[PDB]
């Protein structure tokens, strides 16, 4: 399955990174000799620059997603979801303050609580789509409450 | 296309009795019922992640009763409970309680006010309802849309979604029923047969909101692909496959810190692609300057744009700011009219003078306020019109022709020219005049106004120079024939005081002093207050002489010997030549070009989108009215007018309401211009009031208008930035995206154009100014792209001040 | 024409040279009396080196109320004529846009968190970064100087210690993780030291050691509860529970961990420390050289014991000079 | 004159006072030029008094920048929400501050009346009498924290 993001945005940056920032690496791979998909979350004690990232930004968080070929599991989309979760500020603060997997799970549950699902419709209209703005604002207020 | 209704098992407050009350309905758009008895505004159905996850979880092991031969709610409930017991969804001991709950009274919005309201309810093991144990969560849809049947197709069927909470259930259970024949049940209070039934029952569990579960089920049923699949469903597997396909094309929007509408509109083609994936398998398919090309199309478009707002154009004037603007524009139009009438009477041997110009201004202003599309424009005489009148008078004197009859024929040709232009929609060419030419013209006109204001004071100083000795016996009637002491210095003092008071009151309008209402009242009346203060100051100085306003004694022609009120087109004293009647077209062409450029550029300036004009402007109607009124007034021996830039800009700024810096709204109404025209016409009848108003106060007012007309011009801003360090430049698109030296070169090119226009003004061939002004448009459209990039030109020259 | 873009403290190299590499590779931990190297980056190229060098001055501040009389604030220029014994800065390598500056600290400097500030003439003071200054057992002029490198490693750098328990005739060595180079240990130790208001005496190892010992004994008295309860994971969790109050408390059966905690704090601050166990220790005598033991007719003790008892085992030893004492009392 | 001299030597930072050019050369040169004013009669004979009056007005309007009494007099004509973030506003009620400013205005009016009388040499005594007022009567009607916020030597929040 070709990526929607590639087909849409790729068929046609380091300066905006803050100097006092840290990097997050998300690794996704497929291994047929694994029973079930496995998630690996690592927060380093001190942020360090690894050879994996070719940028002068230290790495603090590491995401590792490995598993076999299974239906309804796109590991590219899984890595995109993990990166979107990490890019969110509330989950980032919770992960910085995380002391166990329970806090990360609670942060993920709160992230999914304020997630907004748009079902497919026959006639897409921009007015009905702009009716979604205050719902998204309310979900944002719930996320940052 | 079906109607979907969602009902939730709730309890009333007046009797504490549990029953079914509708919560939301789907007519392909979702409407919610709040706690006031009235439905909320329609909106698209939006679902939470947990609602869809739980819907999939309960649908995977759900109970389906397809092509069920039942026509009553009791039969459907009995069959559903029997299949629940057969599939081990519920225990046999729960069947009686569930049958009691499903057969309760189904109330609607009509009887909500008849009761004491509705409260969330949970079915208990016994016959008495209990309260929920989990914390209550108010619905987002209710809080958002509820705090404020004809479209149903006749050949449609209904879907009922029932959600309830029962603490005596092990796990949530989904019940899907498709009737063999659609039937009308007592649960739905509408004459639409029910084909599908959704039943969602279960205990209180985390991440399970049964209202959101019912909303998700109703949204799933309202979708056309799932509806077709459910109609064609023969087992739970097909429904599960349809649900999986529905979730495949579902789009999840994660929370973000900064919500931007551009990044949200980047989602449109993703949603289109998901829609194409959804309908790839289903049998169904997814569901003022313009040239119209019609004769007099622009006039009708302007009429239909503006005349519906005629009622608002009277009610919007009920504010003291409108009265203050009336007082401002009365002087700001009367004083230039008096000066131009006096100059024209001196230059044309009083053939046209102050009285005729005032009467023409009053009549044209009244008609333009009553019938125009942009009443904020001020109609009055202008300097180029005076130059053309002097040139035409000189030509007629050289050729021995009656000049007033020549003006009559010029107006007759002007009427034909404007009718031809409006008929072919000739005002659509104004769209080629970008911000470049508009700002250059506005800056040049403001500079001319300030220069004339200072030159009048210089002339006053020259007439009464500072000398050691003066002759105390100098005749005063009609004007002083010799220098007088303390005249020029007092005029300078009065002008400086007027300007200082106007600027201080304008700052006080935006200041943080006094209560806000009184502060705005004082700031709006700042110009009348300054004028009154300076007039009173000059009034108590009896000994010193200052020049005052002069108006004619009555409504009469300036020179009775030359002409009367009606001028014969065939000639007054001598027979008018035949050749001049046809030769008057070229002077009429020049007059039409001048009036067209002035009025259209003024309308462009006053109707910019950044000025918050939310009523619309009509170029064709205003041009037609102005030129027609000029042609009609030419017959009566009255000067033709035009929409002057300074007066109209000042009128728009006086009616502009400033928000908490940022323009909020503009008091667009027809009362202000009508009252200004009426007061101009009645200026003769109020001679004692106007006779005590010095010209120095009016000069200070003119200076204030000139310095305030430069606020909205980006050319003035870049001229100011020419004397600033690059780090002090404001965060604007034409600075952060364009190099400083490129912007300075652009400003220098504009300054060169301004200098060329100023040189053209200071020559006897000053009537060629409109042509040189027009020549800037080929410059902008040709030479600037040769030396500037497209992005640079879009940033520097933007119609609505946007970053490309 | 002399703007500052950034300032690289080079935490990794300096911490490896200052024997604080186990602390962090991101934060700058340096020891007094030893030079450390920083790199100063300019937004624009520097035209003439000498006038720009004359235009720049450096200021180091520590504490909430820095001052020169308290020796908590020092302003020094960037030149080769500066006192390398005192605060000084010299450019060792320079480019058009970067200066490699070697900064020295006095051997008797006040410890704690420092702020490094750069002043340009006719310009506001600019903060370059933060660093923590510690005692230097490697510096000969320092009061905590140790002659042997092996002794320095064992008594400061070794986080794997051994606390000896049991009896005199059967000594049971217990593995102990001091963890003085844990990330939060230095901050906790400095925050505990901040309770003392004599910040001018923080340059003296004797005063710091005495204040830390008194405060840690007070914390042991306040936090240790009367009687897995005896499962220990080192001195760092004990210090965290004593200071913050969150974690597994230590009970009276393991009250000997005060010496290990004190050794951890002293090693983290740069004072060489070791844990010493004395078997058959007479405690609670108040200097008296007599111990009274009471037994019944069955050779058993009826009561819980006297005030003065001979403990089965019982201390922290720190290495420093004693300037305020008569000569010859330097050492442990 | 001394306030104007201090303000002319005051260097303003990037709003905020940065430093003051404290030196003895300025006063010495001013005194020398005053002494030599007789010898430069042709230069001074062409200087109108109206320019000096405008200069005096500028000095008078610029001498009020550093006075908190003038600031509170201005705040008397402002809504409470427009008051700046200062210790004497965020810690003291608006009407208490207005009463304090009114007491100061009454004292100013008394001093002005004393000036406009033949016994104008008693002005220093009436000026001194404000100190017993501040040290006695104001604590009787204002709290210690209110007086510390309103009357602070270094503009500190108590
Ligand atoms: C002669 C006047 C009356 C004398 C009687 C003296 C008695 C007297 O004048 O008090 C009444 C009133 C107090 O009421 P209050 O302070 O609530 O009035 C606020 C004031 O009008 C602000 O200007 C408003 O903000 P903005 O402008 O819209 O942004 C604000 O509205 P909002 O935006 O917050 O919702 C208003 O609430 O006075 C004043 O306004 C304070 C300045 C008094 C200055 C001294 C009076 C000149
Ligand atoms: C542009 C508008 C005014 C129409 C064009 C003007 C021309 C075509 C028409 C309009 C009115 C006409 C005039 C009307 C009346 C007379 C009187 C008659 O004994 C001789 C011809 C004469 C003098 C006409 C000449 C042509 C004329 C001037
Ligand atoms: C002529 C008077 C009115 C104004 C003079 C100011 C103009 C000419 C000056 C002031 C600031 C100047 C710019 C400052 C900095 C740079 C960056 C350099 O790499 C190229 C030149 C450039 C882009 C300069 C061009 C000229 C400039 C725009
Ligand atoms: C006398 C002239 C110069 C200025 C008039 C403004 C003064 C008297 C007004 C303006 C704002 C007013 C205050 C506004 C709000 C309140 C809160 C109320 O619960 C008690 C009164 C109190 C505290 C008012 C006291 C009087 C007040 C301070
Ligand atoms: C009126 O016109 C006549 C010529 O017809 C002229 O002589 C006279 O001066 C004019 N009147 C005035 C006031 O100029």
């Amino acid at each position: 399955h070709s990526s929607l993001e590639t087909q849409l945005f790729c068929e046609q940056i380091l300066e905006k990174i803050p100097p006092d920032s840290e990097a997050t690496l998300v690794l996704v791979g497929r291994a047929d000799f694994l029973e079930q998909p496995v998630l690996g979350f690592v927060r380093l004690q001190e942020a360090a620059e690894l050879e994996a990232v070719e940028l002068p930004v230290p790495i603090r968080f590491l995401f590792v997603l490995l598993g076999p070929e299974a239906p309804h599991i796109d590991y590219t989309q899984l890595g995109r979801a993990a990166a979107t979760l990490m890019s969110e500020r509330v989950f980032r603060i919770d992960a910085y303050m995380a002391q166990s997997r329970g806090e990360l799970l609670h942060s993920l549950e709160g992230f999914l609580d304020c997630s907004l699902v748009l079902p497919p419709t026959d006639a897409p209209s921009e007015q009905a789509l702009l009716s979604l703005v205050p719902v998204q604002r309310e979900l944002l207020r719930r996320r940052y409450q | 296309k079906v109607y979907v209704e969602l009902q939730e098992l709730v309890m009333d407050e007046k009797n504490q009795e549990l029953r079914w009350m509708e919560a939301a309905r789907w007519v392909q758009l979702e409407e919610n019922l709040g706690e006031n008895g009235a439905w909320g505004r329609p909106h698209l159905s939006h679902l939470t992640f947990w609602s869809l996850l739980e819907l999939r979880r309960v649908f995977t092991k759900g109970t389906v009763l397809l092509d069920l031969q039942e026509t009553s709610l009791a039969g459907v409930a009995n069959q559903l409970l029997d299949r629940f017991i057969f599939e081990d969804q519920i225990r046999p001991q729960d069947r009686e309680e569930l049958l009691r709950a499903l057969l309760l009274k189904h109330s609607h919005a009509g009887e909500l006010e008849a009761l004491g309201g509705v409260k969330p309810a949970v079915l208990t093991r016994s016959g008495d309802p209990s309260q929920p144990l989990l914390p209550q969560h108010s619905s987002l849809e209710t809080q958002l849309f509820c705090e404020q049947l004809e479209k149903i197709p006749p050949d449609s069927e209904a879907t009922l979604v029932l959600v309830g909470r029962a603490d005596f259930l092990e796990q949530p259970v989904l019940g899907f029923v498709r009737l063999q024949e659609a039937a009308e049940l007592e649960a739905v209070e509408l004459p639409v047969p029910i084909r599908f039934l959704f039943v969602l029952l279960g205990p209180e569990a985390p991440h399970i909101d049964y209202t959101q579960l019912g909303r998700a089920a109703a949204t799933l049923m309202s979708e056309r692909v799932f509806r077709i699949d459910a109609y064609m469903a023969q087992s739970r597997g097909e429904l599960l496959h349809s649900l999986e396909g529905f979730l495949d094309c579902s789009l999840v929007l994660p929370p973000t810190d900064a919500p931007s509408e551009q990044a949200l509109l980047s989602l449109v083609p993703v949603q289109r692609e998901l829609l194409r994936r959804r309908y790839q398998s289903s049998p169904a398919k997814p569901d003022p300057l313009q040239q119209t090309g019609q004769l007099f199309g622009g006039l009708v478009r302007d009429i239909r744009r503006r005349y519906p707002y005629y009622l608002s154009d009277i009610t919007d004037a009920f504010s003291p700011q409108v009265l203050a603007a009336v007082i401002f524009i009365y002087f700001a139009a009367l004083s230039p009219a008096i000066t131009f009438g006096g100059l024209l009477g001196e230059k044309t041997r009083n053939q046209m003078g102050v009285s005729e110009l005032l009467i023409s201004t009053a009549v044209q202003g009244i008609l333009f306020a009553l019938l125009g599309a942009q009443p904020l424009l001020v109609v009055g005489f202008s300097g180029p019109l005076l130059v053309f009148e002097e040139a035409f008078f000189s030509f007629c004197e050289t050729n021995g022709l009656e000049y007033i009859v020549g003006r009559v024929w010029i107006g007759f040709w002007l009427i034909l020219l404007v009718v031809l232009v409006v008929a072919f929609e000739g005002s659509f060419l104004v769209r080629f005049i970008s911000r470049y030419t508009q700002e250059i013209f506005s800056f040049l006109i403001s500079l001319i106004f300030i220069y004339e204001t200072f030159s009048k004071l210089i002339k006053i100083f020259q007439d009464h120079p500072l000398q050691k000795t003066y002759n105390y016996n100098v005749l005063m009637v009609p004007k002083p024939q010799g220098p007088l002491p303390n005249t020029a210095l007092l005029s300078l003092v009065l002008m400086a005081g007027t300007f200082f008071f106007a600027m201080m009151l304008r700052k006080f309008k935006n200041s943080s002093y006094f209560p806000g209402k009184l502060r705005r009242v004082i700031g709006d009346f700042g110009v009348p207050i300054s004028i009154l203060i300076m007039v009173l100051v000059d009034f108590f100085i009896q000994d010193t002489y200052t020049q005052k306003l002069s108006v004619p004694d009555g409504f009469k022609v300036s020179n009775s010997s030359a002409r009367g009120w009606v001028i014969h087109p065939l000639g007054l004293r001598s027979e008018f030549p035949i050749w001049m009647m046809f030769a008057s077209a070229l002077p009429a062409l020049l007059v039409f070009i001048l009036i067209f450029l002035e009025s259209q550029i003024t309308t462009l300036i006053v109707s910019k989108p950044e000025r918050k004009m939310v009523k619309g402007s009509g170029f064709h109607l205003d041009l037609l009215l102005v030129v027609g009124m000029g042609g009609v007034a030419a017959l009566f021996g009255m000067p033709w007018l035009s929409a002057t830039t300074v007066r109209s800009v000042t009128h728009a700024n006086a009616l502009t309401v400033m928000g908490k810096a940022q323009i909020q709204e503009v008091k667009e109404q027809r009362i202000s211009g009508l009252l200004v025209a009426v007061l101009v016409g009645l200026s003769i009848l109020m001679e004692p009031i106007l006779s005590r108003i010095p010209l120095a106060v009016l000069f200070g007012i003119f200076l204030y208008m000139g310095v305030t007309s430069l606020s909205g011009i980006q050319l003035f801003d870049r001229i100011l930035l020419l004397f600033k360090p690059p780090k002090y430049h404001p965060d604007v698109p034409y600075v952060k995206r364009v190099k400083t030296w490129r912007m300075h070169l652009f400003t220098g090119i504009q300054i060169i154009c301004l200098a060329v226009l100023w040189v053209v003004k200071s020559t006897p061939a000053s009537l060629a100014l409109p042509f040189v002004l027009i020549l800037t448009v080929p410059l902008r459209r040709v030479l600037l792209p040769l030396i500037f990039r497209n992005v640079e030109l879009q940033c520097l020259d933007a119609d609505d001040a946007k970053a490309t | 024409a002399l703007g500052i873009k950034s300032c690289d403290f080079q935490a990794a190299r300096n911490n490896e040279e200052h024997h604080t590499k186990a602390l962090s590779s991101r934060r700058l931990f340096v020891r007094r009396g030893q030079p450390f190297t920083i790199i100063l980056y300019f937004r624009a190229p520097v035209r003439a080196f000498l006038p720009a060098l004359k235009k720049v001055a450096l200021t180091a501040q520590t504490g909430e109320q820095p001052s020169k009389i308290n020796r908590t604030q020092a302003t020094f220029p960037i030149s080769s004529l500066g006192d390398r014994k005192w605060w000084s800065a010299v450019v060792e390598e320079r480019d058009a846009q970067s200066w490699t500056i070697s900064v020295t600290t006095p051997a008797d400097a006040v410890i704690g968190h420092y702020s490094l500030l750069l002043q340009v003439s006719g310009r506001k003071q600019l903060l370059l970064g933060q660093f923590t200054l510690l005692f230097n057992p490697w510096n000969r002029e320092d009061a905590v100087f140790l002659k042997n490198e092996a002794q320095r490693m064992e008594y400061l750098l070794n986080q794997n210690g051994l606390i000896y328990l049991g009896t005199a005739d059967c000594i049971q060595a217990e593995s102990w993780d001091f963890g003085q180079f844990e990330g939060d240990v230095i901050d906790l130790s400095l925050r505990l030291l901040s309770k003392d208001k004599q910040v001018e005496k923080w340059s003296q190892p004797v005063h710091v050691a005495r204040v830390l010992g008194a405060l840690l004994h007070f914390l042991k008295e306040q936090r240790v509860l009367p009687t897995l309860l005896n499962k220990r994971r080192g001195s760092v969790p004990i210090l965290r529970q004593w200071l913050t109050g969150r974690g597994r408390p230590v009970y009276d059966g393991q009250a000997w961990v005060l010496a290990a905690v004190a050794c951890t704090v002293l090693r983290c601050l740069g004072i060489p420390a070791r844990v010493v166990t004395t078997f058959a220790s007479a405690q609670g005598t108040g200097g008296r050289l007599l111990i009274d033991e009471y037994y019944n007719e069955e050779g058993l003790q009826n009561g819980e014991g006297q005030r003065g008892r001979i403990w089965i085992f019982q201390s922290t030893e720190c290495w420093m000079t004693r300037p305020a004492l008569p000569q010859g009392y330097d050492g442990w």
